[PDB]
């Protein structure tokens, strides 16, 4: 995988590539990494794709019986509840997830839980394997407050290069953008985004 | 095993052949790998065989039940939800590779369910040893708004790639279409491209060929 | 240390016109050593036959699960339990151990005493259904048996010549595995008589 | 066990 | 916390009645009237929809339940105890049989086993008897048709034809006067309205009676097709307007 | 009848008597307050001087819950300390899953339902207090009031125990002479008056006062007991009034 | 807490008896009355229906005579429910004998362990004894032919003639009278038959009031076969003893 | 008489501490009444303060047990909060087992379930509510199902509960005789709102400010209640009408 | 009366009619007396005896070497209690390096004690209990009663007549609470504020017991000729 | 451990089992009775793991001693062996299985029959006109399978065992020390004692 | 197994 967050002026964006790997043979080339545990919290999967489904899963019904008692949940508290499955189940999961909503008193924000369980916060979030390769490029291009095209710009250069020199990334670049106007999927294709 | 599953216009069609396997030895030659979970909701199975059966067999008793304690249809999702579940709980050792496939009042629907529990939607779809033969018929071959014809033909087309160059694949094809508003069609040996030759000789023996030391009557009785 | 291999030992069951054959050897040895000439692998349940290949210890404790169950089944539906009903039980039952299961290859025969269509089935250790028109093999030498059926058999034989085919098969495929044969047993069933033939074979 |  | 209650509510008194059986049967007795008739060719079980209030939507309320393709039930009593039988029974026809043998339960032995639950709650610590009379038509291939009565106290017979709750004592002596081993299902059908209007007071149609049937296969109520040797379910619930062409035959 | 000899049974009226018996208990007991206010809350309570001997500030009886939230109750003390002590389990696990630190009307179904338990089963009693408890959450200030029953609702002012009327008329007050709302500081010294007011139906024994509360701008909505200066401010300022 | 509502099933009386187990056995005096009778060629099995109504469907019945394995029935008086219960468990109990020791079990051995589970619920547990005696009708290589009764004291003992449930001091006294040692079968059935025949609280004893049972070596030489009767067989062996 | 005190059978045939339940469905002494429009489901509830030292917005028998599903309580609030809370457990429960959410209808017979069991059960007590359970079904369409102490429920084209239960009741009898169909026949679920607050005036023979009400609505994918203001807002348009 | 029974009952006044009951076996314990200064704490304690050939039942127990207490009722009982006392204290050390505070020592009993008063099957707890104890802030005193309330105090007695003495020192209070660095004083006035409790007896050799704790002395007991000095 | 064999003939069965216990480089006994009276018509032999040989074996003991004295009867040979499959094949799957090998020979007074089981630590059972556990088999099953005839005498049976016995000390690695035999007829069990 |  190719996965990564982006938080801006408005809000965050999430974003990702669509293929699923079963050795080198791509079982799925159109996969949905980005998924929804509440309305505008979402996360981007990566590592073993039973492990992310079911933990998603799980998180996705505590946040359902938490709005039922107390309201909507802060983006904080989702990924509270990723970090403790995450954490307890640490010695058999193979789950790598980026945590990212928008809350009206916080806008964006961006969570990242590697492989131990650990959480951290940040102004943007890369993971997968095909983030390696864009560390160098992604540091020295990002800044805060960005604009939503210059967000969409960041992650579709970012995620081309991922995909380009990854081979365990490819297919469409699909991106979920969370601001205070609602939720917005967007796709990109290879036709577009390869040649930048 | 090849199996797939492709959508189509006002439904969804799963296909699969019809051989088993111990090692190289061709343990079935007409075995069915379309299961029914409910009237309307059918699944391919790949994998360890008797896991296939079994798991099958169990989320369809419980949807069953499920389906009467509501007074409703049953969803494929719900099929899928309890399947990826129990699989997921096995951390794999449960070896069954589905195609689930349906139709119910939110509509027609296609997934995949791999071993570990991860789930995949598509509107084509195929898994087992002649997935990759299947999937390159699939890839060249598929396209958006297909027929109900167009779907059986590119489905039993997909398995036959499987089973003539895949040696996990063989014999027959099945089919199952299940269309919204209608009832599920099972299409068992829809398709019977390997039928065995006429053999050249009879190897009926002379009576008495066998030679026997002793005979009695068996009691099956009361 | 392959429990499916240490006694050593074959089944197999064939179709006819109105009526199945099922035989099987009687060696039980231990490795090289041949132990008893006289270990019958075919067991049966009112008119429903059972052929049991594998781990013998696993074969006998299955025999004794099967006659319990099945006479339980008789005392509250007040029937014998058919071949299609008791190929679901044998079926339910070892999955029912799927992660420590019987190291068995059973194999199961009969006529449907009210349809009166002729019935066979296997299975492998962890319960899956192999229903056939034709044959059903098992054990150590079902390779051979494999070859022997595929080739021998023709559908719609009568009893008499079901038998010497059953019986070639299940002699020559013996012939061909060091672990089979010291004997052999062939039951031939019609709807209601069943005729038991022990046959003379090499005893090597 | 046998596979498909 | 937790249930201390670990002994039985239910025991013999002086003279050898068990108190909370009795007290349950008159529960029953209180029931609204049903009633099951056995035909050659089916079985026919039927009972009032008497609603709580006109507002109330009372198809929503299903007195009549299918428990197996081929296996039916009603009762009299109380409702509720009731509705968590039949998902006891629907549960139990599939574990302790279904998943063993790969078909359906007998009537008989499904039957039993409902039995033993309503036993059970004659006998396990801190519970009631279940306050209902069960009558459960069903059809196997073995043994045909059949139609049973089961009681709080866990006791099941056979029955050609009765009724239970209410005014099952008249109803039990229309039934003798009309039943013979000759009936067609459509005369057990005519009988079973007959002998419902008798005990029914107000509106009598197809939208205050529930009445449902063990017959023939239906093939169109499967909902697939390929499997020559799958049928269909033996079990149908006469709709609304099915009841009303029958009473203008009445 | 019998009805009133086993927790959990409904009379042919439909009450549990056994509550209402503990409400007895309840109403036996010395008086507590809760006041509602600006950015936050304020909780005092009348401790009954038995005796020379009783160390004077050392008997303390309201209770801090998490870091945010104080206690108050009226009635058997250590069923009152029983529920505190659940309502800090609550609390801590709420923290350890969510992270944030538990809402107030979050935390008082906690107490609710685990209060309402105890009127379900005849193996156990219901709980021989009311209790007042509140503090300051992301939504603001919140007061509740708990009663054995299980029952609980938010309150502008809150009293309970034998000083419970003689309060709730002087709460009353305040609530229609200050509609805009009552300052932290101002519901200190208030609650000293209302604690001494309705001391009056208590006054054989002469009592020991305490104060607690949470403010967003007094106490940066933590919960912090009121002494030294601040406490003899309200104290002189209760004096001033019933004289 | 809850002791207020205990009955205390398991308590002795002041003068040492077991007021459920009384009680029970009160209950089971108003059941229809079973008797079994053993002759020295084989047993039987008679027992009279709670009473009938036309319409209950008498041949594919069962509320007296049950099948226990291939060579013990029993009778039941009582509750049939609380009856199946105790039946399935002797049925499997029978089951776990033969698995282990591939014989049949020997009569007493199962009569005895069921006896010793009703015991048990006049001891502990503080439920409520099981409202049914049985008369076990059985052959085993051991003893030949014997009856047994169990009550819910789970005493057990065994007969050449015995009866339980309804009119049993009648019945125990008109067996008394007329059973002798040497008696066949054929002369016991008449013997039950006759007995119900006098004691019955009805009017006049007909087939569909009636279960019927033998257990014989009648089969094939050396071995046993037990013969539960059709209405229409017991209708002819009422004719055959002039009774109808 | 301790067939008295707990849930086993009387001599004739009846459980006392069921029916001693219902009594206390009663102890409020508020009414409420639903009914169904052609896109929604309304339900409306007395709301009375008695004590000026309330907050009168914490004062509420109305509850969102999931999106799509709402519930009012008639009894005290002790056990209509327990009831409220397993409800909301179970609706999440059944969307993570099944992957669909909870039909209003089928939650109904889960909580009707969970009570039966307290009636035949001996440690555990009835609750002594009704439950009205309300929603727009995917399948079914506006749905009123309503639970009590007994563990009965069923469907309902409008209801009403409380002590002045059945006049409302018989009202809304008259409409429905009168007007032949279903529901409300009712583009906006504001007028349905508006016609569920005029029918329970003429039936309680009451008027009412905006603080002695409170209302649910249920629209296709989600249940909300009202705030003072849109009441208010509502009770102005009848006024003018 | 009716509403006796057992501990998981309330009375119509809203009693707690086992726990009163428990209360009682309190009054007809042997006196006890407690008291403290700024430096030092001390327990006084009266013992019964069977008859003249009996030992005198120990009234003090030792929970730690700044903490310990003193008994009124049933004995098994304090056994019980100050036997968790010496787990808590001792967990409070092996976990965190920390001498256990009296005033937790207090909470931690009533709370185990309340227990017993709300659920079926238990008892209350049939005993009242002294401690003192040294520790960061101080000498204390707590008075434990099984209704689970512990109340924190400068001098207080428990046990039939201790009314005497709860009198006394009611009085006295000024002057005992500043004996500081004076041992002997202190224990002085406890003896002469359990004399008030006596009535046709007065303390002897064997039915008299003492205990001290504060600044530089470990909770020490003593019996017999050791307070023979103090008579 | 090491050798146990068993032979039945016309009348009674014979069980001879070593005398040998060996641990290491140290015969630490030459006078072992590897058996267990089960009853008094039965007789079990075993072989196999230390410890384990000796606490199946008494087990077993114990419990038919105990359904003899119940039910005041002497459970068939045929049933006896059933019961013991029964054990080791329940053992078989156990956390930790006994390793046992067992010959039970027995004298059926029903039917006035000597009776010989095989059966081994996995519980698999076989009767036998003769038997051996171990590698003894290896010499004897040929040697029996020349020499034995179904009809022989006891003492035709105890010549037969000489047979073994020195084929057995002649070609196996271990001095196993002697065998101590056993005879199970109509009378009962008895020793020969010198062998 | 299907990794990401
Ligand atoms: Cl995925
Ligand atoms: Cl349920
Ligand atoms: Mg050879």
């Amino acid at each position: 995988t190719s996965i990564m967050a982006v938080t801006f002026k408005d809000g965050v964006i999430l974003g990702a590539d669509s293929r699923t790997t079963t050795g080198a043979y791509i079982a799925n080339r159109v996969t949905d990494k980005l998924t929804r545990v509440h309305d505008k919290i979402w996360c981007c999967r990566s590592g073993s794709a039973a492990d992310t489904q079911a933990i998603a899963d799980i998180v996705q019904y505590h946040l359902e019986l938490y709005t039922s008692q107390y309201g909507t949940p802060s983006t904080e508290t989702a990924a509270s509840v990723f970090k403790e499955l995450c954490y307890e189940n640490k010695d058999n999961l193979t789950a790598g997830i980026i945590v990212a909503g928008y809350d009206d008193k916080n806008k964006g924000e961006v969570y990242t839980i590697p492989l131990g369980g650990s959480v951290h916060k940040l102004p943007y979030a890369i993971a997968g394997s095909g983030s390696t390769f864009i560390y160098g490029y992604c540091d020295k291009n990002f800044r805060e407050n960005m604009s939503k095209e210059e967000t969409v710009d960041f992650i579709k250069h970012s995620l081309s290069q991922a995909i380009k020199w990854d081979g365990s990334s490819g297919g469409v670049i699909r991106m979920v953008v969370l601001t205070a106007a609602g939720v917005e999927r967007l796709i990109f294709y290879p036709d577009e985004y390869e040649q930048l | 095993t090849t199996i797939v599953g492709v959508k189509f216009n006002n439904g969804v069609v799963i296909a699969a052949d019809t051989r088993s396997t111990q090692g190289p030895i061709v343990a079935d030659k007409n075995c069915a790998k379309l299961h029914r979970i409910s009237p309307k909701i059918w699944c391919a199975g790949a994998g360890t065989a008797a896991d296939t059966e079994a798991v099958t067999q169990l989320i369809g008793s419980n949807i069953e039940l499920h389906s009467l304690y509501t007074s409703r249809e049953p969803r494929v999702v719900s099929a899928l939800q309890m399947l990826k579940q129990h699989l997921f709980k096995y951390q794999g050792h449960i070896g069954a590779y589905l195609i689930v496939a349906g139709v119910d009042p939110t509509g027609s629907h296609l997934f995949s369910i791999h071993a570990h529990g991860s789930t995949d939607v598509g509107y084509y779809l195929s898994l087992g040893s002649g997935s990759l033969a299947a999937m390159a018929v699939l890839e060249s071959h598929w396209k958006q708004d297909l027929t109900k014809e167009e779907a059986i033909k590119l489905a039993s087309d997909a398995i036959q790639a499987g089973i003539w160059n895949d040696l996990g694949s063989g014999s027959n094809v099945d089919v199952c279409v299940m269309e919204i508003g209608k009832d599920a069609e099972y299409l068992r040996n829809y398709l019977t491209p390997n039928v065995r030759e006429e053999k050249q000789k009879s190897y009926k023996f002379p009576r008495g060929t066998t030679a026997v030391l002793k005979e009695s009557i068996v009691n099956i009785c009361d | 240390s392959d429990p499916s291999s240490i006694n050593g030992g074959i089944v197999v069951a064939m179709t006819g016109k109105d009526c199945v054959a099922i035989a099987c050897d009687l060696r039980l040895g231990s490795q090289s050593l041949g132990v008893s000439n006289k270990f019958e692998k075919i067991f049966h349940y009112g008119h429903v036959f059972l052929g049991i290949t594998g781990l013998a210890t696993d074969v006998t404790t299955l025999n004794e699960m099967f006659r319990y169950k099945t006479n339980l089944y008789k005392l509250k539906e007040e029937r014998a339990i058919e071949p299609e009903t008791f190929t679901q039980l044998v079926s339910s039952s070892l999955y029912e151990r799927r992660f420590g299961p019987y190291f068995v290859g059973p194999v199961v025969a009969g006529i449907n005493s009210k349809s009166g269509k002729p019935f066979i089935a296997g299975f492998d250790l962890i319960g899956c259904i192999d229903e056939a028109k034709d044959f059903i093999v098992s054990g150590t030498a079902s390779d051979q048996l494999f070859g022997m059926c595929e080739s021998l058999y023709e559908p719609n034989l009568e009893p008499e010549d079901l038998f010497e085919t059953i019986s070639q098969a299940l002699l020559n495929a013996a012939d061909r595995d060091a672990l089979s044969g010291w004997g052999a047993v062939v039951y031939i069933i019609k709807k209601d008589e069943v005729v038991k033939r022990y046959l003379k074979m090499r005893q090597d | 066990a046998p596979a498909x | 916390m937790t249930d201390r209650y670990s002994f039985s509510l239910t025991t013999f008194s002086p003279s050898g009645k068990l108190g909370q059986i009795d007290y349950a049967l008159t529960a029953v007795k209180q029931g609204v009237t049903s009633l099951g008739i056995k035909a050659t060719n089916g079985v026919v079980i039927a009972t009032e929809k008497k609603s709580s209030s006109p507002l109330a939507m009372s198809e929503t309320l299903s007195k009549v339940s299918l428990l197996t393709p081929d296996i039916g039930a009603v009762y009299s009593g109380m409702g509720p105890d009731y509705r968590v039988l039949v998902d006891k029974s629907r549960k139990v026809a599939h574990t302790s049989y279904k998943r063993i043998y790969g078909e359906y339960p007998p009537t008989k032995l499904l039957v039993s086993e409902v039995a033993k639950i309503m036993q059970e709650a004659t006998q396990s610590g801190g519970v009631r008897p279940f306050g209902v009379s069960l009558l459960i038509a069903g059809h196997d291939e073995f043994n045909g048709f059949s139609l049973y009565q089961v009681d709080p106290s866990g006791s099941y017979f056979p029955w050609k034809a009765t009724a239970i709750g209410k005014g099952s004592v008249a109803a039990k002596t229309f039934l003798e006067k009309r039943w013979n081993d000759e009936l067609e299902l459509e005369d057990a059908i005519h009988i079973a309205l007959l002998t419902l209007k008798e005990s029914v007071e107000g509106e009598f149609n197809g939208d205050t009676i529930e009445l449902a049937i063990i017959g023939d296969e239906n093939p169109d109520l499967l909902g697939y097709t390929g499997i020559p040797t799958d049928k269909g379910p033996r079990f149908r619930k006469l709709t609304s307007q099915e009841i009303n062409d029958r009473l203008e035959a009445l | 009848t019998g009805y009133d000899l086993s927790n959990s049974v409904f009379s042919p009226d439909g009450r549990n008597f056994q509550v209402e018996y503990a409400v007895k208990a309840v109403e036996n007991g010395t008086t507590s307050i809760g006041i509602k206010c600006n950015d936050g809350v304020v909780f005092a309570v009348e401790k009954l001087i038995t005796s020379k001997l009783l160390v004077p500030q050392k008997n303390v009886k309201i209770q801090v819950v998490d870091r945010h939230i104080g206690c108050v109750y009226s009635g058997l003390i250590p069923d009152g300390r029983h529920l505190v002590n659940r309502g800090r389990e609550e609390a801590a696990s709420f923290k350890k899953l969510y992270k944030t630190p538990i809402p107030i009307p979050a935390f008082a179904d906690r107490l609710g339902q685990y209060v309402q338990a105890h009127t379900l089963y005849n193996s156990v009693r219901p709980f021989g207090v009311s209790t007042i408890f509140g503090g300051v959450d992301k939504n603001g200030a919140h007061l509740y009031m708990l009663e054995p029953s299980g029952s609980y609702w938010g309150y502008k002012g809150a009293a309970t125990g034998k000083g419970r009327q003689s309060a709730k008329a002087e709460l009353e007050k305040l609530v229609d002479h200050h509609p805009e709302g009552l300052s932290a500081r101002e519901a200190v010294k208030q609650a000293a008056k209302i604690i001494y007011l309705a001391h009056e139906d208590n006054k054989e024994k002469d009592f020991e006062l305490e104060i607690s509360w949470c403010s967003l701008s007094e106490t940066n909505g933590l919960h912090k007991f009121v002494k030294g200066d601040l406490l003899q401010e309200a104290i002189d300022f209760a004096q001033k009034e019933i004289n | 807490g809850s002791r207020r509502y205990d009955s205390r099933t398991t308590i002795f009386s002041p003068e040492g008896r077991l007021y459920q187990v009384e009680y029970a056995l009160e209950s089971i005096s108003h059941a229809g009355t079973a008797i079994g009778i053993m002759a020295s060629d084989g047993i039987v099995l008679a027992a009279e229906r709670k009473v009938t109504s036309t319409l209950l469907e008498q041949d594919t019945s069962t509320e007296k005579l049950y099948k226990l394995n291939d060579k013990i029935a029993v009778a039941v008086a009582g509750l049939t429910a609380d009856a199946e219960i105790l039946i399935n468990t002797a049925r499997i109990h029978a089951q776990n004998y033969l698995k282990t020791y591939n014989e049949d079990i020997p009569v007493e051995i199962l009569v005895r362990r069921l006896s010793d589970i009703k015991q048990g619920y006049t001891q502990h547990g503080g439920l409520r004894p099981f409202g049914v005696s049985f008369i076990y009708a059985g052959y085993d290589d051991r003893y030949g032919y014997q009856l047994y009764t169990s009550n819910p004291s789970g005493n057990y003992t065994g007969w050449k003639a015995i009866s339980v449930g309804a009119n049993t001091s009648a019945a125990q006294t008109l067996l008394q009278m007329d059973y002798k040692d040497d008696m066949k079968v054929d002369d016991a059935i008449e013997l039950a038959l006759k007995t119900l025949s006098k004691t019955t609280d009805s009017s006049a004893l007909t087939y569909d009031r009636l279960e019927f049972a033998t257990i014989r070596k009648g089969a094939n030489d050396g071995e046993v076969y037990q013969k539960i009767f059709k209405p229409q067989e017991i209708k002819d062996i009422l004719v055959k003893t002039g009774i109808t | 008489g301790y067939d008295r005190h707990i849930t086993i059978f009387s001599p004739e045939g009846r459980l006392y501490q069921v029916e001693y339940a219902f009594k206390a469905t009663n102890q409020t002494n508020i009414n409420s009444l639903a009914v169904r429009g052609k896109d929604c489901t309304v339900v409306i509830s007395q709301k009375k303060v008695p004590d000026k030292l309330l907050d009168p917005t914490t004062v509420s028998y109305i509850f969102c047990i999931s999106r799509t599903i709402g519930m009012v309580v008639n009894g005290p609030i002790p056990d209509a909060r327990n009831a409220a809370l397993r409800a909301k457990a179970e609706a999440a429960e059944f969307r993570y087992k099944y992957g669909y959410d909870m039909p209003c209808d089928v939650l109904a017979k889960r909580m009707a379930n969970l009570s039966q069991i307290y009636t035949q059960r001996a440690y555990m007590r009835p609750l002594g509510v009704i439950l009205t359970f309300v929603s727009v079904d995917e399948e079914l369409g506006p749905s009123i199902y309503k639970t009590d102490p007994a563990g009965y429920y069923v469907g309902y084209k409008a209801t009403a509960t409380g002590p002045k239960q059945q006049e409302i009741t018989t009202n809304l009898e008259n409409h429905f005789k009168k007007s032949k169909i279903d529901h409300i026949n009712e583009e906006s679920w504001e007028k349905v709102v508006e016609f569920a607050i005029t029918h329970m005036i003429d039936a309680l023979g009451t008027e009412f400010s905006k603080n002695d009400l409170e209302v649910g609505v249920a629209t296709k994918d989600k249940f909300f209640t009202l705030s003072a203001e849109n009441i208010e807002e509502r009770l102005v348009a009848i006024a003018e009408q | 009366n009716n509403y006796d029974g057992d501990t998981v009952t309330f009375s119509p006044t809203g009693r707690l009619f086992q726990v009163e009951y428990a209360l009682e076996a309190i009054k007809q314990g042997s006196v006890t007396v407690g008291l403290r200064s700024n430096t030092h704490a001390v327990l006084v304690a009266l013992k019964r005896n069977a008859d003249e050939l009996s030992s005198y039942q120990k009234k003090i127990i030792k929970c730690d070497e700044h903490m310990g207490l003193s008994l009124a009722g049933l004995a098994p009982d304090a056994r019980v209690l100050s036997n968790y006392l010496r787990q808590q204290c001792n967990y409070s050390s092996l976990v965190f390096n920390r001498k256990l505070a009296v005033e937790r020592a207090g909470h931690l009993l009533c709370d185990k004690a309340q227990k017993n008063t709300q659920s079926y099957g238990g008892r209350p707890y049939g005993v009242g209990l002294l401690i003192i104890g040294y520790d960061k802030s101080g000498a204390h005193l707590l008075e434990f009663q099984p209704s689970g309330n512990v109340t924190e105090l400068y001098g207080t007695a428990i046990g039939a007549r201790s009314q005497g003495a709860k009198t006394y020192l009611e009085r006295t209070l000024d002057t005992f609470i500043k004996i500081d660095g004076n041992p002997d004083e202190l224990i002085k006035a406890g003896v002469e504020a359990i004399s008030q409790s006596l009535r046709d007896e007065s303390l002897t050799v064997d039915n008299l017991s003492i205990a001290i704790v504060g600044k530089d002395t470990p909770f020490t007991i003593y019996d017999g000729e050791a307070v023979a000095k103090y008579i | 451990m090491d050798i146990i064999l068993g032979i039945r003939v016309q009348d009674s069965v014979i069980l001879a089992s070593s005398k040998a216990v060996t641990r290491g480089i140290s015969v630490l006994k030459d006078s072992d009775d590897k058996t267990r009276q089960l009853s008094p018509h039965t007789l079990m032999s075993f072989a196999g793991e230390a410890g384990d040989t000796v606490q199946f074996a008494e087990y077993i003991q114990a419990n038919i001693q105990l359904y003899s004295i119940r039910e005041d009867y002497e459970l068939s040979p045929q049933a006896v062996s059933s019961f013991v499959r029964q054990e080791l094949a329940k053992s078989i799957r156990s956390r930790r299985p006994y390793q046992v090998n067992v010959l039970i020979g027995g004298y059926d007074k029903k039917k006035n029959k000597p009776e010989l089981y095989q059966i081994d630590y996995l519980g698999t059972k076989v009767e036998l006109p003769y038997g051996a556990h171990g590698y003894s088999g290896f010499y004897t099953f040929s040697l029996l399978d020349h020499h034995y005839r179904p009809d022989m005498t006891t003492e035709e049976g105890l010549d037969l065992l000489k047979l073994c016995v020195q084929e057995l000390e002649k070609r196996m690695p271990m001095d196993f020390k002697g065998v101590i035999v056993k005879i199970v007829d109509k009378d009962g069990i008895r020793q020969v004692d010198d062998f």
